[PDB]
């Protein structure tokens, strides 16, 4: 009841509401999705063609952190930014500190306790976005997904946004069907193929998608966006 | 040297249930003679203090002192006792480690519930020097170190301390330059103090 | 025990006409008895038809400049693109070397 | 609810309570001619014991720039203050008369200062008075500006503010054209008074001041205005 | 942000009056009666206990001392109370460091009452629940007795009470005071009227709280007095009261 | 009103520290830990085929000596861990030996009370086991509540079904302190929790933390099924 | 972010300030502690509940060592009385110890204690402790001394007192048996009759905590060599408990 | 800090607390000035407390802020202590500054400042207090008479009342005021002041201060025993 | 609703009723529109006045000689945008002598909007801009909202009635996209799609505004008898 109009307040069931109403806010943007593969990561983005005013190809959506990590979310876009501007300071002093860029771990917990710092009062409002991110280190490839509430969790494929159950649906079966793992242009091709099937919900605008990877052998573990053949190869695979 | 601008020496002796403290009474700029009424001992209920140094100090001293007294009074509903005085002479001092007071400041009392005679004295920081026969301090400490381990002697009555003390004073004050134009003795017993004034040959 | 001053030499002239005003300066940059550079110009416009030298420490006369022209351009901004007339512009670089009076600019300026 | 909430509208709630109590204070009128600019105020004394030369509705900001107030007169007072300081130290620092623009914006920012500065909160409320801003410069002549405490100016041949600013503002659409004399704008803003307020019009219930690139900003006296009050009764009747 | 819980304690109400000094004030009404009376050679204060009231309840609360010329009646909260006679403590020293003399009374009272002012009128706390009366003495008046409120005005008064019956004790101090009392009269007139306006069965000693400034008593120029319990025993059985 | 922010309500009630409390229990979790006098064993019992499992913990390694597992939701979690590790280092920098369970646990305890007192703070809705191995006192288990509570342990069982496991080992206990046996406790710890819940726990549905006299580690999913 | 500047205790319509009503009532649903001034010591005692069977319930310890001479007690909430003994303990060092280079007497601590929690219902955004204090004391020029703090900062001293649910009860009781002729042998069995009335469950050593300010103890003084160095507080064992039980 | 903003606008364009304060002034007792010839006389009135007030220690309520210049007041006591102290110390301040003592405009204009400011400051209350400022400028011999309000607005005012049934007085005021010709000698000055509090004082001649300013800092306070002559004065005249 | 009292609160839906309403004092500024081509980028503005004794409301700033805005919505939020858009291209010129991108530019403006919907006691910005400029990669138009979105578009139409106008643009987009060196071609077609957001007014020389920048031309704002050609 009254329990919902500030923020670090406890229901009497043990909730807080201004996180669930971030939550909501975050399942009313567009889909954003992550795959793991056998040696670096994929991310993968739908952009809503609102207007053909809109110049194609700008208006990037996925960012990058330090030369390695690649960023992605979905809710209220400007909130996102304010999060990824934090992770670049964050790895900014990481890297001055120890002279070693910052392991994706260490990247996600200093994400999260950002996070759920803006749960701990009522002067603050919570971050309306559900953020997939990930990339490579010393000691492999790391795939990431973060919470309003500040939780955080490694993930094999994650998705978020308003067509997240299919997308789910269709990183499960790609999971179940690849015990052995998947090579990084393959989980391209996947990512794309989800992410059309996913708009599939959203039949009323078109969209643009969008797609980044950070692989070793690829792109020797730092993160590059995909514009070229591989691009239009990928677009292809999606629409068959 | 700021301690040697304006002069002055203090003594104090233990003698049986007795505590005797005496300082000059000049005051002056370098060489010139400004006053010799200045005196340098003070008390705070049953506790004396004589301080010699820097006459600004001294006087700044003194007030803060009786500030300082004055509430402790109030707050612990009784008079503060020598040894205690003593702690916070010296944690005063030493919270100037750094821009210190130039001062020599000397404690003589009688505890009031021991009846036991205490005496002690301070460098300019705060350091306690804890005495069973007498302390001295000022411009002519050399000079009356000199009279007190000659003329000391380990029990006196109040009568043989006011001499043995008068004269150590006098005469450490004879031979220095910046010290003496009259001279003060303080005799205290447990429920009386007598104040005498020297005559001396002022020059 | 740092020294943060230099020299660079050079030598300007400024010379008033009846209808027009004339600024020359050398070119030369030197240190102490070699040459840095025999062609770095010490004259510049900085703008509205006012032109400006501040010789000696090279480094401060360059942040001097800088600091002129800025000073023209939020003078345009915050005016109305009203042009600054020479004597307003000798005030204004008269308060911007008072402002360091007790790390002053190691110049002389003429424009 | 702050005092920085947005209506449903659009609108923040503080200023428009502002404008409001603006709407309550005493009738300014200001007139821009080709020979100056008039500014002119009724003088609202409460009681018969209250000195009316005590009133001072309308001041000075510089010898080219002055001003009239209406609503919360005591609010005013730190706003021509700043403006004051602007226009002093921008001749300390460039030797020139300030613009009557630049001042109006300077005043503006001021104003704006219950929130975010115009430069990235000096005050807990919005001002409750709104200025008529006069002056003279030599880029664009004879100005009058009015200035709201919602950071908003704008330019006017000529303008009313206070109670009565609705249909004294009515009679200067009709009445305002671009060859308007000095003597025939005084006379102008004397008659608007005189229809605006619910007292009889005299030497002392009211004033007047002129603004001009030879004489600078000045306050009539008592004696000047009743001369030129018995002149406008005489020609309208 | 926090702005619902805040209780705007410094606010006027729409007949112009500040509620929360209103509330203080009817707190204070309910503490123990204090009553302070100034005759020609001295000052007499009197404070009837009224909290802890049991047996088992050492004496070891209501009279305090500022310097040697100056004590306080206090009626209300007790540790606010410590606190502004802690702070009038200090002044009081402070004031004798930098002048070299005793404070005047009216100098340390008006300062007490600024303090009091103070959180009336800015920031957003609470004010102080606390009524003091002053008894002093100074070179420029002589004998002096004041009273303060949480509102910060002090008044100076010949006989004044503070607490649960002031009314009533005002009503009987009005009549049978006069300009030309002595201290023993002052200290009779103060323990009538503590019986007069009590609310108990008897006015025993062990519910009292005494104090006298007066001169001479193995002292100097004024001596301040605190009655020992047996001391207030036998000045109940000299006055009449004997209970 | 009251029920908001930590005031005390008519009955002397603090009812946001309650409500942590019940937060405490969001995640269907339950841990035991006992001591073996030679050592101590915590257990948990964590339950997508998208996540990755490894990643999934609520065990902690606060130091080398010290061992933490937490009931209650993750972020509040790992502020807490984070929290206690800047402590524990802070601690060795500044007095020059290792810090004990007991004094963290005090320490943790009184950041809760913290909370629980200051309005504009709000308390974090977890629950807080400490083991370790004290060079002073042994195998030793500490636990701290959100209410800023903190006591010592013989053994000690948290989650919505600890009563059972609770009573489990209480009539262990009277049968009969501490027990007599780090893999036999470890063994132990298992058997009491299938015990008191039921069915088989696989590899996959417990993690283990043991501290021994110089260190605290977490046991891999092999290690549980060699124990299994 | 924190904008709590505002005091959160303010007088109601009728003058009473509620909050501290309130710690009040959470002082008086606390389990009983009792204090006795006998003519030669103070004893203070309090009931040990344990939370669970499984705790340890000697690592909770209800009494303190304020200073060697002065001990403490308490009824309410348990974390409140841990942080302000802490902070007592503080205030005794920076505020007496480092000045005069001694222990400050039982009244001085009593009032820093006092204005440390009177502090706490008069500054902005926070909330008063919910603790009742008894603290017994000793100092060279009063003797032994007992005083009891409240939520509100104020404090009193009693002959002997009781705080928590039967307060009543033991107060009615300690009021019978008292003569201004006590020792502390008499003391500490009165206290033990007293609190056997008010504990339900087992009444044995392990379920009372029980401390004494008496004489000094060379013993507890680990080391020799200076005649005027002694800690009269004392805690008396549970072994200790059960003989005299 | 504490600083909320306490001093708002309503819909109507209207500044509660302003008003409160005027309320609060209205609640005090009343003070009245008025101007002679050459002098200027302020008179008081005195609550009806209790008859074991000491008349010696409690403040009078008229306030010399210098040798020259005077202030009363209405509403609360210990707001126009900070007030009078705050007039003290700028008057001391300009004294040296400009090495002449203020003017009497200077002093009123620069306490209308502080109350203005009060007015639109953060985190305080407006003071509830309103003010008269009587005096003469240096080597000046016009009387000068000001009134300030809790609001900030000043003005001169030839005569006037604040507080309580100052509506009364200051009708008597106007009805026997004039402007042409006001009254010539101090002693009339005195007896229109003590006439115009009379109409509301009816609690006697005991409860009534008066005090008479004129040029080169001569500021004499009457005694009760002159007041009293005044009133009998007045009451004989009243009927014959 | 007790949802819309400051903005740190979501609604139970999750949203942002403060950001809302700033957006709805947007919806009823005056119409402005922006345009580009490969070579020059326009910016058309509608004036309006309060009465005809009074001026028109200024409605285009300039940022920068590549760089300028024009304003929909509450004018002091615009100049305190323009402001620090102007500190910004300074810095950059200062530090690096490097022209800042209009992208950059577009990504501050988005941070520093987002600053004042997420903290107690400030209000989102009033006032929505559209931004051209010439810059290293050529001509750009953005659109700004006071809740951080930022979008690139190749034209755009903000304020009251703009639809049509956006309408006109989406239609004849493959026209004006090839307008290269002739700016006036150019500057006729904004002036021709701003007009159909008009009702009951018409263009004259006193409520119309033009400003334009490109390849060679530093942003120039063209009002009076400077627009009278265009009309």
């Amino acid at each position: 009841t009254g329990y919902d109009l500030s923020n670090s307040v406890f229901s009497p069931d043990g909730r807080n509401f201004q996180v669930e109403y971030a939550v909501k806010a975050v399942e009313n943007g567009t889909t954003s999705i992550g795959i793991k593969c056998n040696d670096g990561v994929v991310f993968a983005v739908e952009k809503l063609i609102t207007s053909k005013l809109l110049v194609p190809q700008k208006n990037v959506k996925i960012q990058v952190v330090d030369r390695h990590i690649g960023c992605v979310y979905s809710g209220l876009i400007p909130d996102g930014r304010h999060l990824v501007n934090r992770g670049r300071e964050e790895a900014a002093s990481f890297k001055k500190l120890y002279k070693t860029p910052i392991p994706i771990p260490a990247f996600a917990d200093r994400l999260g306790q950002y996070v759920q710092a803006h749960t701990l009062y009522n002067s603050v409002r919570p971050f309306g976005v559900s953020t997939i991110f990930g990339g490579v280190d010393k000691n492999g490839a790391h795939l990431y997904m973060l919470e309003p509430s500040g939780s955080y969790w490694g993930y094999k494929g994650a998705a978020t946004g308003k067509g997240r159950q299919s997308a789910k649906a269709e990183l499960e079966k790609l999971v179940d069907h690849h015990p052995e793992g998947l090579s990084a242009r393959e989980a391209v091709k996947q990512a794309a193929k989800i992410i059309y099937l996913a708009h599939e919900d959203n039949k009323e605008k078109d969209f643009e998608l969008e797609i980044s990877w950070c692989s070793l052998s690829e792109t020797n573990g730092l993160h590059k966006f995909v514009k070229g053949d591989l691009l239009q190869e990928a677009i292809d695979f999606a629409q068959k | 040297d700021p301690s040697s601008i304006n002069g002055g020496i203090v003594v104090a002796m233990t003698g049986k249930d007795c505590v005797a403290i005496a300082c000059d009474l000049r005051l002056g700029s370098q060489s010139l003679g400004v006053s010799n009424k200045f005196e340098k001992i003070f008390h705070y209920g049953h506790v004396f203090l004589g301080i010699t140094g820097l006459a600004t100090d001294v006087t700044t001293l003194n007030e803060m002192f009786r500030y300082k007294t004055n509430l402790y009074k109030l707050k612990e509903e009784r008079a503060i006792e020598p040894e205690t005085f003593t702690q916070l002479v010296s944690s005063s001092l030493y919270e100037r480690r750094f821009g210190p007071y130039f001062v020599g400041p000397v404690v003589a009392g009688i505890n009031s519930k021991s009846g036991k005679p205490f005496i002690a004295g301070f460098d300019l920081i705060g350091c306690i020097d804890e005495a069973k026969d007498f302390i001295v301090s000022g411009t002519a400490s050399d000079q009356l170190f000199g009279m007190c381990e000659s003329l000391y002697e380990p029990n006196l009555e109040p009568e043989d301390l006011f001499e043995t003390i008068s004269q150590a004073l006098l005469n450490a004050a004879d031979r220095d330059a910046l010290s003496g134009w009259g001279a003060v003795v303080y005799i205290i017993k447990k429920d009386e103090v007598v104040k005498r004034y020297l005559k001396m040959r002022q020059d | 025990q740092f020294n943060p001053y230099g020299d660079n030499g050079g030598t300007i002239l400024g010379i008033a006409g009846e209808d027009f005003a004339v600024l020359a300066g050398d070119t030369r940059n030197i240190t102490d008895y070699s040459i840095n550079s025999r062609y770095e110009p010490k004259v510049f416009d900085c703008g509205d038809n006012i032109v400006m030298s501040a010789n000696g420490f090279a480094a401060d006369g360059d942040a001097l400049v800088k600091r002129f022209k800025n000073s023209v351009k939020w003078y345009h901004f915050d005016h109305n693109d009203k042009k600054l007339s020479i004597n307003s512009a000798a005030r204004n670089i008269q308060h911007l070397l008072y402002g360091k009076r007790f790390f002053p600019y190691y110049v002389h300026t003429i424009i | 609810r702050g005092v920085s909430t947005f209506s449903p509208e659009g609108r923040l709630f503080q200023v428009e309570y502002s404008l409001e109590a603006i709407k309550l204070g005493s009738t300014a009128i200001g007139i821009a001619t080709k020979e100056g600019v008039v500014l002119g105020v009724e003088k609202r004394a409460t009681s018969p014991l209250l000195e009316s030369d005590s009133i001072e509705k309308i001041v000075e900001i510089d010898r080219h720039i002055g001003c009239a107030m209406s609503g919360l007169t005591a609010d005013a007072r730190s706003m021509i203050e700043h403006a004051r300081t602007a226009a002093v130290t921008h001749n300390l620092y460039y030797d020139e008369d300030i613009n009557v623009e630049s001042l109006t914006q300077s005043v503006c920012d001021l104003a704006l200062r219950f929130g975010e500065g115009a430069s990235g909160r000096l005050m807990s409320r919005p001002f409750g008075v709104a200025l008529l801003i006069a002056g003279h410069d030599a880029d664009d002549g004879y100005q009058l500006f009015h200035a709201e405490p919602s950071g908003t100016f704008y330019r006017y041949n000529a303008k009313a503010i206070g109670s009565g600013s609705e249909g004294a503002q009515a009679e200067l659409l009709n009445e305002w054209h671009s060859s308007l004399t000095l003597k025939e704008a005084e006379l102008l803003v004397l008659k608007i008074l005189k229809q605006v307020m619910e007292e009889k019009l005299d030497e002392n219930n009211a004033q007047l001041s002129c603004i001009t690139k030879q004489d600078g900003f000045k306050i009539y006296d008592n004696e000047k205005t009743a001369e030129l009050i018995k002149e406008l009764k005489e020609k309208e009747a | 942000g926090s702005r619902r819980y805040d209780s705007r304690t410094t606010i006027f109400s729409p007949e112009g009056r500040l509620y929360q000094v209103e509330y203080a004030l009817e707190s204070i009404s309910h503490a123990g009666t204090a009553i302070g009376i100034m005759a020609s050679d001295g000052i007499v204060l009197a404070a009837e206990r009224k909290v802890t009231s049991t047996l088992l309840e050492q004496d070891t609360e209501k009279l305090y001392k500022l310097n040697d010329k100056i004590a306080v009646a206090v009626a209300g909260l007790t540790a606010d109370a410590e606190i502004l006679i802690n702070t009038a403590r200090i002044h009081a020293q402070n004031y004798l460091k930098t002048y070299n003399e005793d404070i005047p009374v009216e100098i340390l009272v008006r300062r007490l009452s600024d303090i009091k002012q103070g959180y009336t009128q800015h920031g957003g706390l609470r004010p102080f629940g606390v009524s003091f009366i002053y008894a002093g003495y100074d070179d420029r008046y002589g004998y002096q007795l004041y009273t303060s409120n949480p509102s910060g005005n002090y008044t100076g008064w010949k006989a004044i009470s503070v607490g649960a019956n002031t009314s009533a004790a005002q009503t009987l101090l009005q009549m049978d005071y006069k300009d030309d009392m002595k201290v023993d009269d002052a200290i009779e007139l103060a323990l009538k009227t503590l019986s007069k306006t009590t609310d108990s069965s008897a006015l025993t000693y062990d519910r009292l709280e005494f104090a006298t400034i007066r001169k001479g008593a193995n002292d100097g120029e004024v001596y301040q007095k605190i009655f020992k319990p047996q001391e207030i025993k036998d000045i109940l059985v000299k006055t009449g009261i004997t209970k | 009103y009251d029920r908001h922010i930590t005031i005390f309500s008519p009955e002397g009630r603090l009812y946001q520290v309650e409500y942590a409390f019940k937060a405490t229990n969001q995640t269907n979790i339950n841990s035991l830990a006992v001591r073996g006098k030679d050592c101590t064993v915590v257990i948990s019992q964590k339950k997508d085929k998208l996540l990755d499992p490894t990643t999934v913990s609520y065990i902690f390694c606060i130091s080398r000596t010290i061992g933490m597992v937490v009931n209650g939701p993750i972020p509040d979690a790992r502020n807490a861990a984070l929290r206690a590790k800047a402590e524990a280092a802070e601690f060795r920098y500044k007095y020059g030996y290792d810090m004990p369970c007991d004094v963290l646990a005090k320490r943790m305890a009184n950041l809760s009370q913290i909370y629980t007192q200051r309005a504009y703070m709000r308390p974090l809705g977890v629950i807080l086991t400490f083991v370790s191995v004290d060079e002073e006192l042994g195998p030793s288990i500490y636990k701290t509540d959100p209410a800023g509570y903190y006591v010592g342990y013989k053994a000690t069982a948290t989650g919505p079904k600890q009563q059972e496991i609770t009573t489990n080992l209480e009539n262990h206990f009277k049968k009969s302190d501490h027990i007599n046996e780090w893999e036999k406790v470890v063994e132990f710890a298992i058997t009491h929790m299938i015990d008191a819940l039921g069915t088989e726990f696989s590899k996959n549905d417990l993690e283990v933390g043991v501290a021994t006299k110089d260190k605290f580690f977490t046991l891999s999913a092999e290690n549980i099924e060699e124990r299994l | 972010t924190d904008r709590y500047s505002f005091s959160l205790t303010t007088f109601s319509p009728s003058g009473k300030l509620g909050q501290i009503d309130y710690a009040l009532t959470a002082v008086k649903q606390g389990v009983t502690s009792l204090g006795i001034k006998a003519t030669n010591g103070v004893v203070i005692a309090t009931e040990k509940k344990s939370s669970s069977p499984l705790a340890m319930s000697e690592t909770l310890s209800k009494v303190s060592l304020l200073t060697p001479d002065i001990g403490a007690v308490y009824s309410g909430m348990g974390p409140d009385y841990r942080v302000l003994v802490d902070k007592s303990r503080k205030v005794a060092h920076t505020s007496y110890k480092r000045i005069y280079g001694e222990y400050p007497p039982t009244k001085l601590l009593v009032s820093e204690v006092a204005k440390i929690m009177q502090e706490a219902t008069q500054s902005g955004g926070v909330r008063p402790f919910g603790v009742s204090l008894l603290i017994a004391g000793h100092d060279e020029f009063n003797g032994f001394s007992l005083y009891q703090v409240d939520p509100s900062g104020s404090y009193f001293p009693w002959k002997a007192t009781a705080i928590g649910k039967g307060s009543v009860a033991a107060k009615t009781f300690l009021e019978k048996r008292w003569n201004d002729e006590l020792e502390l042998e008499d003391a500490i069995h009165i206290a033990l009759l007293t609190l056997k009335e008010s504990v339900e469950g087992e009444f044995n050593g392990d379920t009372i905590e029980l401390a004494i300010i008496g004489d000094e103890n060379p013993d507890l003084l680990g080391y020799t060599g200076i005649p005027t160095d002694g800690p009269r507080f004392r805690k008396l064992t549970s072994q200790e408990i059960n003989d005299r039980l | 800090g504490y600083d909320r903003a306490l001093s708002i606008f309503s819909p109507d364009g209207h500044i509660f607390q302003v008003e409160y304060a005027l309320e609060a002034v209205k609640r005090g007792t009343c003070a009245v000035g008025v101007k002679g010839k050459n002098c200027v006389v302020l008179g008081c009135e005195r609550r009806s407390t209790l008859k074991l007030q000491d008349t010696r220690i409690t403040p009078s309520k008229v306030s010399k802020i210098d040798s020259h210049v005077v202030l009363s007041f209405s509403g609360l006591n210990a707001d126009s202590r900070i007030l009078i102290e705050k007039a003290r110390v700028e008057a001391q301040s300009h004294r040296l500054t400009l090495e002449d003592p203020v003017t009497v405009e200077y002093l009123t204009r620069y306490v209308a400042g502080v109350q203005q400011r009060y007015t639109q400051s953060g985190g305080v209350r407006p003071f509830g207090v309103s003010t008269l400022i009587a005096g003469f400028d240096p080597r000046d011999d016009e009387p000068k008479l000001y009134q300030t309000e809790p609001s900030g607005i000043y003005s001169s005012w030839s005569a006037q009342t604040i507080g309580r049934n100052s509506k009364t007085v200051r009708e008597f005021l106007e009805k026997n005021y004039d402007r042409k010709e006001p009254p010539a000698t101090v002693e009339e000055c005195v007896k229109l002041t003590v006439r115009s509090l009379l109409e509301v004082v009816q609690t006697g001649a005991k409860n009534i201060e008066i005090t008479v300013v004129k040029p080169d800092s001569d500021i004499v306070a009457l005694s009760s025993e002159e007041i009293n002559q005044y009133v009998t004065q007045i009451e004989q005249e009243k009927q014959e | 609703n007790n949802y819309d009292g400051d903005t740190v609160t979501f609604s139970p839906t999750g949203r942002l009723f403060q950001v809302e309403y700033a957006l709805e004092a947007i919806k009823q500024g005056s119409v402005t529109v922006g345009l580009r081509s490969n070579t020059h980028a326009v910016l058309v503005a509608l004036k309006r006045n309060a009465d005809e004794l009074s001026s028109y409301q200024k409605k285009i700033i300039k940022c920068d000689e590549h760089m300028g805005l024009s304003l929909a919505g509450l004018a002091p939020d615009a100049r305190v945008l323009s402001n620090y858009l102007r500190q910004q291209c300074n810095y950059s010129s200062l530090v690096f002598n490097r022209k800042l991108a209009v992208e950059r530019a577009g990504h501050l403006l988005c941070d520093k909007a987002q600053k004042n919907t997420q903290s107690y006691g400030g209000r989102p910005y009033g006032v929505g801009l559209l931004i051209i400029g010439y810059d290293k990669s050529g001509a750009h138009l953005l659109e700004f909202q006071p809740s951080g979105n930022v979008t690139e578009l190749y034209g755009t139409a903000i304020g009251a009635r703009s639809q049509g106008a956006k309408t006109y643009l989406e239609r004849t987009l493959d026209t004006f996209i090839k307008i290269d060196g002739n700016p006036d071609e150019l500057i006729k077609a904004g002036v021709e799609a701003i007009s159909q957001s008009l009702r009951d007014e018409s263009l004259t020389v006193d409520n119309l505004s033009i400003a334009i920048v490109g390849k060679d031309t530093p942003f120039t704002i063209y009002d009076g008898e400077a627009v009278a050609k265009y009309i």
